[PDB]
């Protein structure tokens, strides 16, 4: 058996257990991923590996993650790109920009790739986001043209409590999303 | 209270390598807006 | 609140989460730090930086950690040199070999090795070791020669249970060591 | 079952940095042994 477990209820400007890249950065007890700026990425990784899967027993781990995020943006008109909770291979470094949100660099199914991501996408790519336009949640699997989405409104500036928990008896990944008010 | 709920199938073990990093990524274009993390826990269990 | 927790009942040949130093790797689902074989050092470290204190605050943690180690000598009265469980800086090297443990330079205080360590302590080193000559269990701070110490009999190729904790409140460290006989 | 207990008051705030590795180490000399480690498992909270 082998368990990974960790909380983090504020973060402190040394947050050694955690990988930076790009803009991200820790301080005001917060973890910050962008400042509201143009065409600009940031990540921050866990610092230990998972063992998600094992190859002697093909048994896959059952796991389960809370985080609360903010997006704020200058009015909620325009907002762009999105945030996504992603399981990556352990070398990970940035992917494409912009609508890719850092996770993947196209729109077709590329195996090498090799990620799994939440999206929470605040802006509409014509060549692959939902024809309605509206901004949602989405399941990536290898590409950033979900596997399945869900409209959702965003509230500017309002902290969001999130849940996505993986079955692995069943092979679901379900997302929650929850606003105060 | 406003909450949103998403699910489907995804076969991990063919998607991923056996070891992973988990982790958070934000981005912006010519539209932008700040991305910040409050707080974090994570829990897996490999039997 | 900060939490980091971890269980491992059974290693992986190429386990992710480990660093490994000397001669230490995984093998029949074991985690080997030295093989039977003369004046060798094998060190194995958990990956992610752990937040033991705070500067911010002046908050100290809990820590509390279980083990079952096993020493298996070819021959059971002449053995060599010990095992320890330790804490030291983030960017640790194996420091002196044989009875220094892999962990310590010298039997004098030294302030810059930044280290605590429990040792399971297998050869009587006149120049700090008890003068009963018995195998010990010890608690050290810098320094080889320990704040305490209990004699231990050593059961070899016997498995032990170690029980570690650390109460912020006192300042008080436990090791419990338990042979099923 | 036999049985072992030890315990001193160690300042760890003035011996160890804020930030941390924890693992095992195990040496031999002339006379050797081999030294494994079956289990593992850890917490640690910080308030
Ligand atoms: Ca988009
Ligand atoms: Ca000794
Ligand atoms: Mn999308
Ligand atoms: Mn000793």
């Amino acid at each position: 058996t082998e368990t990974t477990s960790f909380l983090i209820t504020k973060f402190s400007p040394d947050q050694q257990n955690l990988i930076f890249q790009g803009d991200g950065y820790t301080t005001k007890e917060k973890l910050t991923l962008t400042k509201a700026v143009k065409n600009t990425v940031g990540r921050a990784l866990y610092s230990s590996p998972i063992h998600i899967w094992d190859r002697e027993t093909g048994n896959v781990a059952n796991f389960v993650t809370s985080f609360t995020f903010v997006i704020n943006a200058p009015n909620s008109y325009n907002v762009a790109d999105g945030f996504t909770f992603f399981i990556a291979p352990v070398d990970t470094k940035p992917q494409t920009g912009g609508g890719y949100l850092g996770v993947f660099n196209s729109a077709e199914y590329d195996k090498t790739t090799q990620t799994v991501a939440v999206e929470f996408d605040t802006f509409y790519n014509a060549a692959w986001d939902p024809s309605n336009r509206d901004r949602h949640i989405g399941i990536d699997v290898n590409s950033i043209k979900s596997v399945n989405t869900k409209s959702w409104k965003l509230q500017n500036g309002e902290e969001a409590n999130v849940v996505i928990a993986f079955n692995a008896a069943t092979n679901v990944l379900t997302v929650s999303l929850t606003y105060p008010n | 209270v406003t909450s949103y709920t998403l699910s489907d199938v995804v076969s991990l073990k063919d998607v991923v390598p056996e070891w992973v990093r988990i982790g958070f990524s934000a981005t912006t274009g010519a539209e932008y807006a700040a991305h910040e993390v409050l707080s974090w826990s994570f829990h897996s269990e490999l039997s």
